[PDB]
């Protein structure tokens, strides 16, 4: 069927700047005179896709003029002019000329902003979890930029790699930062025969790593 | 406004069957063509099936991957679209959206999540995350909630019934060994807690589990 090739995969852009997103189809999308059914969508984090541009260049009801679309031959372009923080998410082209309808692979728009170091917090296992024979240690690393970050667990000074599970948020539509959670899970047995637990983060903002720690005896 | 709402999603064993429904309002249902579209990490958005108008003798079209396996149908009287899914495979796992469209518009529903897996339903354990013992270090304090070892998605998590939304980060769940784990952090001014109650509210419809976990100082 009709392959839609969308580029780039990600698009970092400063506020006020213009972003340009391309889709190329493998054949003409002209359905009939005055009808080329190429659509553009935005899917924000945690939401369904919303229609921005229909029939190549037509702005959907409610969409600002900051958003425009064009296309000649099999080449189509979405432009987002005065980029706002709320514009972040994944942009998709789709064609409705030929069945099966098909979509591009998406473009993730990333808002550029000033570097910001993570706010780091560490959490011992709850007494509730301990009663069950497990022990999870959690570390939040919140509101940082850029999204690249490296987190290390250390137990009594020794690096621990096994038993770690990490998750990142999508970029924040208000402050343009990222957040990350790291959970180290061990048995209650192991937990209770070590003392010092450390969450250590290196980020481009700092030469020295940000360290958060507790000792099992003190708390 | 125009509103589309899917239901029928959930966990199903491979080879099993499942019926999705979509109810539309805010526009005249019977006038427009309708489709199911699914979404996953491995496939992105993939169109599943289309059903046309009474005029067109309710003509349907299907993606090759689902032909004879899925059936799309409509009930113009109730403003309801259906998808009958049979012979489900793990790769049919995804969020399923209904969509209504015309020359000049396209509107999607919220989506319903379909998990095709042999793994069993498991209730989460919900754990409070209180800061290490001290004496208010900083103008701010962060608390958390750990929701561990559940299946399938989704869960709902709020802080103080949703009245606390600023300063919240709910992290996407991570799947390992057929179990999901999710966490959420909340940050408030240091004068706010523990003087005022902060409670994590968590629900997992699939296991009929609802938990309120107040965050108590250590």
């Amino acid at each position: 069927e009709l392959v839609m090739t969308q580029t780039p995969l990600s698009l970092p852009v400063s506020l006020g700047d213009q972003a340009s997103i391309s889709c190329r189809s493998s054949q003409s999308l002209v359905h009939s005179y005055g009808n080329t059914f190429l659509n553009w969508y935005l899917q924000k984090s945690g939401q369904s896709p919303k229609l921005l541009i229909y029939k190549v260049s037509n702005r959907f009801s409610g969409v600002p003029d900051r958003f425009s679309g064009s296309g000649s031959g099999t080449d189509f372009t979405l432009k987002i002019s005065r980029v706002e923080a709320e514009d972040l998410g994944v942009y998709f082209c789709s064609q409705g000329t030929h069945v099966p309808y098909t979509f591009g692979g998406g473009t993730k728009l990333e808002i550029k902003r000033a570097d910001a170091a993570p706010t780091v917090s560490i959490f011992p296992p709850s007494s509730e979890q301990l009663t069950s024979g497990g022990a999870s240690v959690v570390c939040f690393l919140n509101n940082f930029y850029p999204k690249d970050i490296n987190v290390k667990w250390k137990i009594d000074g020794s690096e621990r790699q096994n038993g770690v599970l990490n998750s990142w948020t999508d970029q924040d539509s208000k402050d343009s930062t990222y957040s990350m959670s790291s959970t180290l899970t061990l048995t209650k047995d192991e937990y209770e025969r070590h003392n010092s637990y450390t969450c250590e983060a290196t980020h481009k903002t700092s030469t020295s790593p940000i360290v958060k720690s507790f000792n099992r005896n003190e708390c | 406004e125009v509103k589309l709402e899917e239901s029928g999603g959930g966990l199903v064993q491979p080879g099993g069957s499942m019926k999705l429904s979509c109810v539309v309002s805010g526009l005249t249902f019977s006038r427009f063509w309708m489709s199911w579209v699914r979404q996953s990490p491995e496939k992105g958005l993939e169109w599943v099936a289309e059903i046309r108008l009474k005029s067109d003798n309710y003509a349907t079209h299907y993606a090759e991957s689902v032909k004879g396996k899925f059936t799309i149908s409509r009930d113009d009287s109730k403003s309801r679209l259906y998808l009958q899914m049979n012979s489900l495979r793990t790769e049919d796992t995804g969020i399923y959206y209904c969509k209504i469209y015309f020359y000049s518009f396209s509107y999607w529903g919220q989506g319903t999540l379909v998990t095709v897996s042999a793994a069993k339903t498991t209730a989460p354990s919900v754990y409070p995350l209180a800061p290490v013992c001290g004496d208010t270090t900083g103008s701010s304090v962060t608390l958390g909630c750990l929701v561990k070892g559940y299946f399938p998605e989704p869960v709902t998590l709020t802080w103080n019934s949703g009245s606390l939304s600023s300063g919240v980060h709910t992290f996407p769940a991570v799947l390992q060994s057929d179990l999901y784990t999710l966490s959420s952090s909340v940050t408030v001014t240091s004068s706010t807690w523990p003087s005022q109650s902060i409670t994590c509210n968590v629900a997992h419809p699939a296991s009929s589990t609802k938990v309120d976990k107040k965050i108590e100082p250590r």
